[PDB]
RNA sequence: AAAGUUGCUGCAGUUAAAAAGCUCGUAGUUGGAUCUCUCUCGGCCGAAGCGUUUACUUUGAAAAAAUUAGAGUGUUCAAAGCAGGCCGCCUGGAUACCGCAGCUAGGAAUAAUGGAAUAGGACCGCGGUUCUAUUUUGUUGGU
RNA sequence: CGGGGAAUCAGGGUUCGAUUCCGGAGAGGGAGCCUGAGAAACGGCUACCACAUCCAAGGAAGGCAGCAGGCGCGCAAAUUA
C-alpha cells in the first residue's frame, strides 16, 4: 500500500480510522481524513502534505514538531539517508588583522519531509529549527527553491 | 593581463603629470574612471577632460593643471565603515588639509568629507593630494 | 601576448566606426543570406564564408547588413556543424602531427607541438562544455581523432 | 610579489605561521627545546653545590688567568662553571658550599673576555659575595 | 554549583541600587518574591541607603520587625523582601507613603505620595488564561492572579487595582496614543505616548514612544508599562516627568540652580 | 617597545640570507568595456506578492558590574573615594566605549548571480479536458 | 580552565590573564550510592588502588587544592593572633 512498510502499523495519532459508518458512505469514497497544520511564519503548507498519504511524525506540516527559533538556508549536497538530507551553508569569515575574508562552510543534517519531491542536488532549501529529532538533526525543511541556472 | 583599469588610468595620470605634461590620454574609459575624474575636477585638480567615443571602450583626454602631487588607487576595494575613515585618512593623506579618499557608497561616488556629511560608508577607491 | 608563444604581435582587423551599410552596396540582406546558403552547401566554414563574401560580393560585415553574424544564420536553418570550426581545425592539426609522428619517431619537436595542440584542445573543450555547445560526455582521445574529421 | 586578494586571509595566515616558525627567537620561545636543555630550567637563578675550583684562561688579545668554580646544580644535577668577581672573593668559597648563581649578563651568551663561562656566583652560605667582600656580613661554615 | 545560590557579591549587585565598593564584599541579595532579582529594590537598601532611618542592617531589622512597614498594605518583616515597580510602601508610624517608580536615569526614585494615592496601584497584565470549570484568570507583572477579570482586558494592558481588597477596579488598553513609562532597556525611566507599535512575529515587538518634548525613542514590548489613558497619568510622577535631559542641559540646569541660590 | 629583524598597514630576493633548466599543466586567488513597485479586501491609507538572491553600508532594539576613557566633588594635596553642600533644607551616585555573530528597517554605487535564441517567451482575450465550489435549490432525499 | 580584563600604543598589532567578578571543574586516584526540592556531596557513606594513624594483635579510625601552622620542593611567598 506504499504506506505500511514497517513492522508496526503506521498511522497519524490524531485521526481516527475506525468510525462506524453506513453502507452508502462505504460505497461513496474510501478516503481517510488527514491531519495537517500551518508552519505559521508566512510559510505555505504544500499541497503534497494536505492531499498526500504518507506518515511522518517528524514532518513540519503533518507530524508532531513545532518550528521556533532560527530560520536558515542551505544548498542540498547529499541525499543518501532515509527522510533526512545533508545541506551545506557557505559563508565568509572576516580576519580583521589582514582585513580580509576566508570562505568557511558548515554541514547540516536536516529532516526532509516526503511532501517535498523533486529535490535535486544544488537546490536551495529553507530550514527551520525544531526540537532535537535525532543525535545530529535539529532543523526541519520548510521550503525548496530550484537553482537559478536550472530551467 | 589588464585588470583594474582605474589603477592604470591613475598611474598614467600621475606619471604624465610628474613629467610636466599638459594633456594625458588614457584608455580604456570606464564609468568609474569618469566619476573619479569628476571628483577630482570638482576640487580643481585636473582641469577638464573629454571622452572620445569609439564603438569600443572609449578614451579620455585630460587637461592636466599641476596642482596634483599624487593620485592613487587602493586595491582591493576595502570595506570602509564610517568610523574607519579617520583611520584610513591617517594612513593615506599626509595631512589634515589636502588629500582625498574617494569612496564608492550606496549614494554614489564621493570623497570622504561628503561621505561623512551624508552619514554613510562604502568601499575605498583612491586618494589624491 | 600570446598564450604559449612569448611573442606579442599587433596585427589584427580594425573595424571602422561606420556601422551603417554603404550606399553603393545594392545587395539586400536576403541575397546575402542565400549567398551564405550556397557557400555552406559548398562545404565552407563560416570564416571562409565571410572571407569570400568580403572579397567578392562586397559585404563588409554580415552583421552590419543582415543584423546577425554568420554562425547564427547557419544555425537558423541547421546548416551548422556539430562542433565549432576552431576545435575542428585544432583536431585536424593534431591528426596531421600524430600521423607524422607515426612516420617519424625522432621528431621530438612534433611531440612537443602535439602536447601544445592537445592543451589548446582541452582548454577550448572546457570552455565549450561550460557554454553547452558540446555535450558533457565529450572527450578528445588520441585514437578518437580521425573519426571526427 | 605578495597577494592582495580580498578573499586570501587563510593563505596569508598560513604563510605567516610557517615564516614565524623560521624565526629563531620564536622557535626558542615556542618550540620548547631551549627550556628543556637550559641548565637553569628557564629560571633566573639556581642553587648548586661547589664540586671543585678550576682556572680558566682568558682570551688571546688580553691574556690572563681567571678563576672559576665547578658546581653541580641542585634541582637537576647539571654541572656548570661559575665566575667569581675576583680572587679575593674565592677565599670565601669552599668545596661543598651551597651557592646561589645567576647568569653573566648578556642573556645566555658567554663572555667577550673569558671563553666559555656564562654563570656568576651571587651568594654562598646564604650571604652575598658583596656583603662578604665589603665586611658587611660574615659567612658560617 | 550543586544547588541554588544564597549570596550576592557587592560588585555583582544591580548598579541602580547605588551601593559602594568598600562597605563589604556582599550585597543584600533579594529574597524570592513578586519581582525579579535584577529589577527590585530590597527593603534594607530602601530603609538604610535611600531613606536613612537606619545606619546598619541590624537597625533595619529592628525597624522592620517592630511591624511598621507595609508593602502593598501587607506587613513585611523580611529585610531583603524584593519590592519593585509601582509598589506602595507605607510607614504608618511616621505617616509616609511611597511608590517605587523610576528616575529618568533608571534608578528607583524616592517618590512621596498622598495617602489617598496609596490606596491603589497599577499592574501590567502578563498573561490571560482560562482555568478549570471555565474560570478566567489574569497574571500581572507582580505575580498577582485575579480570577474573573473583565473580558476586555488583554495582555499588555494595565489594571488599576485596589490594595485593600485586590480586585480589578479599572483598566487601560494598549493603544497607540496612550501614555506609557519604560521599565527596561536603555530608555529606563522615560515617559511618553505610544505612537507606533511594529510587529515581528516569532520575535520581539518594537514600540515607538514620543516624549512630551518631542523626542522619540523605541523599546521592546516587554519594556512598556502603560500608565495613563491618552495623556494624563493615573499616578503621581517624580520631579522629572520622564523627560531625559542630555548632559549639556543638565549641566546648564545645575549651573542655573547654583547661580540662583549662591 | 625601539624594530619596517615576521612587514595586513609595512620588508626583501643582479652583485650582501634568497628566483625554480624550459614549456605544458587541477584546485585556489584574480579577472576589459557596457543596462537611468504594485494587486486585492477594510478606515489619501492599513494588510498581501515582494523587487532575482547576495556580499557591502547605515539605522533601531537588545547587550553584568568592576576596570578603561570621562562629568561632578578642597580625600589638608595626591593616589583614592563616592561623596557632599547651606542655615531642618538642598543635592549627587552622570556619560561614552562595549569587536564579531544574530534580530530590525533603509540605501543600490561597487563585485558576483539569474531571467526569451531546438522558443513547450511574456500580455491578452476564445477556449476544450481533469480535479475542485462549503455555499444563492425555506426543513430536507438530490442525478 | 574560558571570559570580563592587563602591559604597550600614532595605527595595525604583540605579549600576559594560576589570581578576589562571571561561568566551569575537582577535593589523594578511580568507581558506586543513601538522604533530600536540589549532590553522583567527600569538613556524607561504601568498596578497590596508593599512602597512612592507634592497638592489649582481637580490632578501630583516615583525607588542610578551608583559616592558621609544619615538612618537602625550590630563585620563589606572612601569625598555630
Amino acid at each position: 500500500a506504499d504506506i505500511q512498510t514497517e513492522r508496526a502499523y503506521q498511522k497519524q495519532p490524531t485521526i481516527f480510522q475506525n468510525k462506524k459508518r453506513v453502507l452508502l458512505g462505504e460505497t461513496g469514497k474510501e478516503k481517510l481524513p488527514r491531519y495537517y497544520k500551518n508552519i505559521g511564519l508566512g510559510f505555505k503548507t504544500p499541497k503534497e502534505a494536505i492531499e498526500g498519504t504518507y506518515i511522518d511524525k517528524k514532518c513540519p506540516f503533518t507530524g508532531n514538531v513545532s518550528i521556533r527559533g532560527r530560520i536558515l538556508s542551505g544548498v542540498v549536497t547529499k541525499m543518501k539517508m532515509q527522510r533526512t538530507i545533508v545541506i551545506r551553508r557557505d559563508y565568509l569569515h572576516y580576519i580583521r588583522k589582514y582585513n580580509r575574508f576566508e570562505k568557511r562552510h558548515k554541514n547540516m543534517s536536516v529532516h526532509l519531509s516526503p511532501c517535498f519531491r523533486d529535490v535535486q542536488i544544488g537546490d536551495i532549501v529553507t530550514v527551520g529549527e525544531c526540537r532535537p529529532l535525532s543525535k545530529t538533526v535539529r532543523f526541519n525543511v520548510l521550503k525548496v527553491t530550484k537553482a537559478a541556472g536550472t530551467k | 593581463v589588464r585588470m583594474n583599469v582605474l589603477a592604470d588610468a591613475l598611474k598614467s595620470i600621475n606619471n604624465a603629470e610628474k613629467r610636466g605634461k599638459r594633456q594625458v590620454l588614457i584608455r580604456p574609459c570606464s564609468k568609474v574612471i569618469v566619476r573619479f575624474l569628476t571628483v577630482m575636477m570638482k576640487h580643481g585638480y585636473i582641469g577638464e577632460f573629454e571622452i572620445i567615443d569609439d564603438h569600443r571602450a572609449g578614451k579620455i583626454v585630460v587637461n592636466l593643471t599641476g596642482r596634483l602631487n599624487k593620485c592613487g588607487v587602493i586595491s582591493p576595494r576595502f570595506d570602509v565603515q564610517l568610523k574607519d575613515l579617520e583611520k584610513w585618512q591617517n594612513n593615506l593623506l599626509p595631512s589634515r588639509q589636502f588629500g582625498f579618499i574617494v569612496l564608492t557608497t550606496s549614494a554614489g561616488i564621493m570623497d570622504h568629507e561628503e561621505a561623512r556629511r551624508k552619514h554613510t560608508g562604502g568601499k575605498i577607491l583612491g586618494f589624491f593630494f | 601576448g600570446r598564450m604559449h608563444a612569448p611573442g606579442k604581435g599587433l596585427s589584427q582587423s580594425a573595424l571602422p566606426y561606420r556601422r551603417s551599410v554603404p550606399t553603393w552596396l545594392k545587395l539586400t540582406s536576403d541575397d546575402v543570406k542565400e549567398q551564405i546558403y550556397k557557400l555552406a552547401k559548398k562545404g565552407l566554414t563560416p570564416s571562409q564564408i565571410g572571407v569570400i563574401l568580403r572579397d567578392s560580393h562586397g559585404v563588409a560585415q554580415v552583421r552590419f547588413v543582415t543584423g546577425n553574424k554568420i554562425l547564427r544564420i547557419l544555425k537558423s536553418k541547421g546548416l551548422a556543424p556539430d562542433l565549432p570550426e576552431d576545435l575542428y581545425h585544432l583536431i585536424k592539426k593534431a591528426v596531421a602531427v600524430r600521423k607524422h609522428l607515426e612516420r617519424n619517431r625522432k621528431d621530438k619537436d612534433a611531440k612537443f607541438r602535439l602536447i601544445l595542440i592537445e592543451s589548446r584542445i582541452h582548454r577550448l573543450a572546457r570552455y565549450y562544455k561550460t557554454k553547452r555547445v558540446l555535450p558533457p560526455n565529450w572527450k578528445y582521445e588520441s585514437s578518437t581523432a580521425s573519426a571526427l574529421v | 610579489g605578495k597577494c592582495r586578494g580580498l578573499r586570501t586571509a587563510r593563505k596569508l595566515r598560513s604563510h605567516r605561521r610557517d615564516q614565524k616558525w623560521h624565526d629563531k627567537q620564536y622557535k626558542k620561545a615556542h618550540l620548547g627545546t631551549a627550556l628543556k636543555a637550559n641548565p637553569f630550567g628557564g629560571a633566573s637563578h639556581a642553587k648548586g653545590i661547589v664540586l671543585e675550583k678550576v682556572g680558566v684562561e682568558a682570551k688571546q688579545p688580553n691574556s690572563a688567568i681567571r678563576k672559576c668554580v665547578r658546581v653541580q646544580l641542585i634541582k637537576n644535577g647539571k654541572k656548570i662553571t661559575a665566575f667569581v668577581p675576583n680572587d679575593g672573593c674565592l677565599n670565601f668559597i669552599e668545596e661543598n658550599d651551597e651557592v646561589l648563581v645567576a647568569g653573566f649578563g648578556r642573556k645566555g651568551h658567554a663572555v667577550g673576555d673569558i671563553p666559555g663561562v656564562r654563570f656568576k656566583v651571587v651568594k654562598v652560605a646564604n650571604v652575598s659575595l658583596l656583603a662578604l667582600y665589603k665586611g658587611k656580613k660574615e659567612r658560617p661554615r | 554549583a550543586r544547588g541554588p545560590k544564597k549570596h550576592l557579591k557587592r560588585v555583582a549587585a544591580p548598579k541602580h541600587w547605588m551601593l559602594d565598593k568598600l562597605t563589604g564584599v556582599f550585597a543584600p541579595r533579594p529574597s524570592t518574591g513578586p519581582h525579579k532579582l535584577r529589577e527590585c529594590l530590597p527593603l534594607i537598601i530602601f530603609l538604610r541607603n535611600r531613606l536613612k532611618y537606619a545606619l546598619t542592617g541590624d537597625e533595619v531589622k529592628k525597624i522592620c520587625m517592630q511591624r511598621f512597614i507595609k508593602i502593598d498594605g501587607k506587613v513585611r518583616t523580611d529585610i531583603t523582601y524584593p519590592a519593585g515597580f509601582m509598589d506602595v510602601i507605607s510607614i504608618d508610624k511616621t505617616g509616609e507613603n511611597f511608590r517605587l517608580i523610576y528616575d529618568t536615569k533608571g534608578r528607583f526614585a524616592v517618590h512621596r505620595i498622598t495617602p489617598e494615592e496609596a490606596k491603589y496601584k497599577l499592574c501590567k497584565v502578563r498573561k490571560i488564561f482560562v482555568g478549570t470549570k471555565g474560570i478566567p484568570h489574569l497574571v500581572t507583572h507582580d505575580a498577582r492572579t485575579i480570577r474573573y477579570p473583565d473580558p476586555l482586558i488583554k495582555v499588555n494592558d494595565t489594571i488599576q487595582i485596589d490594595l485593600e481588597t485586590g480586585k480589578i477596579t479599572d483598566f487601560i488598553k494598549f493603544d497607540t496614543g496612550n501614555l506609557c513609562m519604560v521599565t527596561g532597556g536603555a530608555n529606563l525611566g522615560r515617559i511618553g505616548v505610544i505612537t507606533n507599535r511594529e510587529r515581528h512575529p516569532g520575535s520581539f515587538d518594537v514600540v515607538h514612544v514620543k516624549d512630551a518634548n518631542g523626542n522619540s525613542f523605541a523599546t521592546r514590548l516587554s519594556n512598556i508599562f502603560v500608565i495613563g489613558k491618552g495623556n494624563k497619568p493615573w499616578i503621581s510622577l517624580p520631579r522629572g516627568k520622564g523627560i531625559r535631559l542630555t548632559i549639556a542641559e543638565e549641566r546648564d540646569k545645575r549651573l542655573a540652580a547654583k547661580q540662583s541660590s549662591g
